[PDB]
RNA sequence: AUUUUUGGUAAGCAGAACUGGCGAUGCGGGAUGAACCGAACGUAGAGUUAAGGUGCCGGAAUACACGCUCAUCAGACACCA
RNA sequence: GAGUAGGCAGGCGUGGAGGUCAGUGACGAAGCCUAGACCGUAAGGUCGGGUCGAACGGCCUCUAGUGCAGAUCUUGGUGGUA
RNA sequence: ACUUGGCGGAAAGGCCUUGGGUGCUUGCUGGCGAAUUGCAAUGUCAUUUUGCGUGGGGAUAAAUCAUUUGUAUACGACUUAG
């Protein structure tokens, strides 16, 4: 059947979103998407 | 008494064995060794070598030496039930082998005589191989099943 | 006297209680929950389950008890809250402390090494069942016997040699491989 | 010297539901049941004592050591077995004091009796 | 030089067995590349050995060594019958022996 | 002989290649089947249809799921067809079946492997011309399996750049057999062809 | 239970004759089965066979030879379904 | 060289009894525990280790309230359900 | 071991392909060495799971309970919030 080959997100993910992967969210340091938004430190390369 | 007593004990005197009718003979070797045939030696330290058949002994071994100078086996004895005559034969009219008997190879680093008399036996197997082409190059490789090689199949 | 302990005597204090009156079921998962914990842990950890924090996991007597999230935390899904049991260990880990103290231990490395709870003879009590019969009505009481000792590092390092037997054949061919 | 020892059945004849029922004890009892598989003897039950399973004659009552055990119990009935060495195995009771002991692993020694216990009791 | 062979691959099919009933003393091997007993036949008498691996170092080495000998013919179809010293364990149906060129001719 | 034999399950008959690897696996044979949606099965595609149709209504009446599972899949329908013919419930049956791999067409790392066939086993060798045969292809689809087409884009991939392949070894080996044929009349290739090499 | 045989539409029913079996009997085979087939049994080794089989499960020829059969309800080993 | 019901024979084990081994034993009897050992086709016997603390055994014979898994057995104790 | 351009997504985790370098070469003649593993004993050379100290690169969190909600709730769980 279909598989997902791979899945790629825009650099800037609203607190909203964020939000969604913690349970404990207020605790934590909010260290989502920072190394994949840091990604597009050059012209998208990876996101390319 | 913690025990009774038995009041038959048996003859502690040991009984001499019944004469044994079977005389030793000597050996019918299988008809392919004849003194001058390459062997492929089977088991022990020079196992898949190419050796030369040289004397039968008193021990029912084999006197053999694949000479030093081109597979480093010395004077051995090896035993005729590990080994694989070949249809391939190197003249051996040139050899004294009556030297070398069963006390010969009592075991009670290598000896002077031992190795001098290798050479002795060595100068004549070699220049009785030199002759014939390639196989001083043959008796130099080791032997070694391959693939699709079917002992029963394989002559020899 | 005390159960098989593997410690040493002269790093060990024990406590005895003989005939105790509470659920041996309750206090033996009670003493299973605490065992090979440092003695403030555990002391700390029977002070929070009294205040219904953290639970006791029940394990083995474990038959139809309700679940609870205060179970997560060992793995299980049914734990529970035994005050009595939880009160009695309490008076017997403090009393084995008291006797750590007292020959000379450092109360820091303390660490319960072996706890035990055996049945004591049940107590006999008889109710009353329809059509007039009487059934037994037993408490189970309960023999708690622990033992704290002193945390030492550095051990096995243990234990035999390689004393190898040799052929002449394998003692030969290590005479070549060193000759090569 | 003896023939090389052989035994047709080395593990013990334990008694049938003996691993299934405390109250049964593997002390061997013949099954004396109407329908019982062990006593019908059906492919894949326990094998029962049979006269046929008995020891070579030359074989039997010998040890590993091939010796016959005799039980000693002081140095009178040890020294009995003096013509008898290379035949018997002195072997003391289990009632015997160590200072006792002491004095029969002496006098075994001295006529050259083999023994299978002590062991000296340290 | 790559080769170093002086057996033969055989494999531990399965004991010599009834449709149900088996007989753990006779175990039966094929031999690679034969095909009938006329071909089997110069396998008859030769040392087979099985060769395993252990964890604990024993006498020497982790290595130990299972013997036996080819007995005789089986079935149709170039199939031998072994008898080991010992036994084989029978977790070896489909594990590979070695059928060494001795007792030669 | 080989480490790892790769079997083309194309005009195979189901049982009889399932025998023959069923044999080779309890023997300690490492084997992979791959275009399993090619095998064939004697008789016309409705009869096998129909013997299908009969082994889905067998289910477990009192709860469906615990009841024998009908895999739909070609490679699933062999499995099925050689774990009958192995003792799959005992240990020795259960590390037979894990020396063994199926695939609806050539996957990966066996596109690129050597491929053999099992001779008594083979339609075009055993059936009767003039008999009618099924298509596990077909069959299965029929019956649930909806990778009928997917398989057939994969395969189609497949075959183009393995074509590109062949069509590159053949044009070479063209050099090989020529250099080889202008090696003979030569001292060495008259000593081979007397030794018979 | 084969054969002879009475009653009975009949029966894994009721009742007889001769013999052989189970009962009181394990073992190899008929998948399974008291009775069918083959063979009756101390403990082992080796060899050879019985009935029955030799695609795979499953030890053993996907043996050889002459024919027949294509079934959208094939057929497949006596007692026996 | 099979075997139910059954018969007979040869033994194994227990409480006592007569005789004997000038038997063993507080430097440890008997009892109990023992993924230690040896003997016996077996019933069983013997030994090592532990616990324990006051008696007990081999052999030739006498005698019997003499050998247990079943009796919805008896008494006492114990469980799983929980 | 390193570079060149590429090609592979079905499980592509692999296929090619440059120039270079550095080793070997049994294509062919040479020259030494090998014994004593004693007449066989697998006579040990493969592929994993590895924590263990070394010495270099790199990054610097979450979940659970307790509290809270009611889109949920027998108890767990689920959804919320801090």
């Amino acid at each position: 059947g279909l598989r997902s080959l791979t899945t790629v997100w825009a650099e800037h993910l609203s607190d909203e979103v964020k939000r969604r992967f913690y349970k404990n969210w207020y605790k934590s340091k909010k260290k989502a998407f920072t190394k994949y938004s840091a990604k597009y430190a050059q012209d998208g390369a990876g996101i390319e | 008494s913690a025990q009774k007593a038995p009041k038959w004990y048996p003859s502690e005197d040991v009984a001499a064995l019944k004469k044994t009718r079977k005389a030793a003979r000597p050996q019918k070797l299988r008809a392919s060794l004849v003194p001058g045939t390459v062997l492929i030696l089977l088991a022990g330290r020079f196992r898949g070598k190419r050796v030369v058949y040289l004397k039968h002994l008193e021990d029912n071994t084999l006197l053999i030496s694949g000479p030093f100078k081109v597979n480093g086996v010395p004077l051995r004895r090896v035993n005729a039930r590990y080994v694989i005559a070949t249809s391939t034969k190197v003249s051996v009219e040139g050899v004294n082998v009556e030297k070398f008997n069963v006390e010969y190879f009592a075991k009670e680093e290598i000896k002077a005589e031992r190795v001098e008399d290798q050479k002795v036996v060595d100068k004549a197997l070699i220049a009785e191989i030199k002759k014939t082409p390639l196989l001083k190059q043959y008796l130099s490789a080791s032997f070694s099943l391959k693939n699709g090689d079917k002992p029963h199949m394989l002559k020899f | 006297r005390y159960g098989a302990t593997s410690t040493n005597p002269a790093k060990s204090a024990s406590a005895r209680g003989s005939y105790l009156r509470v659920s041996f079921k309750n206090t033996r998962e009670t003493a299973q929950a605490i065992n090979g914990w440092e003695l403030t842990k555990a002391q700390k950890y029977l002070e929070q389950v009294l205040d219904h924090q953290r639970a006791i996991p029940f394990r083995r007597f474990n038959s139809s008890i309700g679940r609870t999230a205060q179970g997560k935390e060992f793995g299980v899904t049914k734990a529970r809250w035994p005050a009595k049991s939880v009160k009695f260990v309490q008076g017997l880990l403090q009393n084995a402390a008291a006797n750590a103290e007292a020959k000379g231990l450092d109360a820091t490395k303390l660490y319960v090494s072996h706890i035990q709870v055996n049945q004591a003879p049940k107590q006999r009590r008889r109710t009353y069942r329809a059509h007039g019969r009487i059934n037994k009505y037993e408490s189970s009481p309960s023999h708690i016997e622990l033992v704290v000792t002193e945390k030492e590092e550095a051990v096995a390092k243990a234990a035999e040699k390689k004393v190898v037997r040799l052929t002449s054949r394998q003692r030969g061919r290590i005479a070549a491989q060193k000759r090569i | 010297p003896h023939p090389k020892i052989v035994k047709k059945h080395t593990k013990k004849f334990k008694r049938h539901h003996s691993d299934r029922y405390h109250r049964v004890a593997e002390n061997w009892r013949k099954q004396k049941g109407i329908d019982s598989v062990v006593r019908r003897r059906f492919r894949g039950n326990i094998s029962q004592p049979k006269i046929g399973y008995g020891s070579n004659k030359k074989t039997k009552f010998l040890s590993p050591s091939g010796h016959k055990t005799f039980l000693v119990a002081n140095v009178k009935d040890l020294e009995t077995l003096t013509m008898h060495t290379k035949t018997y195995a002195a072997e003391i009771a289990h009632n015997i004091s160590a200072k006792n002991r002491v004095v029969i692993l002496a006098r075994a020694k001295a006529l050259g009796i083999k023994v299978t216990n002590p062991k000296g009791r340290l | 030089a790559e080769s170093h062979r002086l057996y033969v691959k055989g494999k531990h099919l399965s004991y010599q067995r009834s449709k149900r009933v088996n007989n753990p003393n006779v175990s039966l091997i094929k031999i690679e590349g034969v095909a009938t007993p006329q071909d089997a036949q110069f396998y008859l008498g030769k040392r087979i050995a099985y060769v395993y691996r252990a964890s604990k170092e024993v006498r020497g080495s982790k290595i130990r060594v299972m013997w036996g000998k080819v007995t005789r013919t089986h079935g149709n179809s170039g199939v031998v019958r072994a008898t080991f010293r010992n036994n084989l364990p029978a977790k070896t149906f489909g594990a590979s022996v070695r059928i060494f060129l001795y007792p030669s001719n | 002989v080989e480490p790892v034999v790769v079997i083309d399950g194309k005009g195979h008959l189901v049982g009889r290649l399932a025998s023959v690897v069923a044999k080779q696996l309890l023997n300690g044979q490492k084997i992979v089947v791959v275009r399993a949606e090619e095998l064939n099965i004697s008789g016309e595609f409705f009869r096998n249809k129909l013997k299908y149709h009969d082994f889905l209504r067998k289910a477990t009446a009192f709860n469906k799921t615990r009841g024998p599972f009908h895999f739909r899949a070609p490679s699933r329908i062999f499995y099925k067809a050689l774990r009958g013919m192995v003792s799959h419930k005992t240990a020795r049956g259960k590390a037979a079946l894990e020396r063994l791999k199926v695939f609806e067409g050539i996957p990966p790392p066996y596109d690129k492997k050597k491929r053999v066939v099992v001779p008594q086993a083979l339609r075009v060798l055993r059936l009767k011309p003039g008999r009618k045969y099924t298509t596990l292809g077909k069959l299965s689809t029929s019956v649930g399996w909806k990778y009928e087409d997917v398989v057939a884009k994969l395969e189609a991939k497949r075959k183009v750049s393995s074509a590109e392949y062949y069509a590159k070894k053949r044009a070479f080996t063209k050099k090989v057999a020529s250099a080889n044929a202008t090696a003979a009349e030569s001292d060495v290739a008259k000593q081979l062809a007397a030794l018979g090499y």
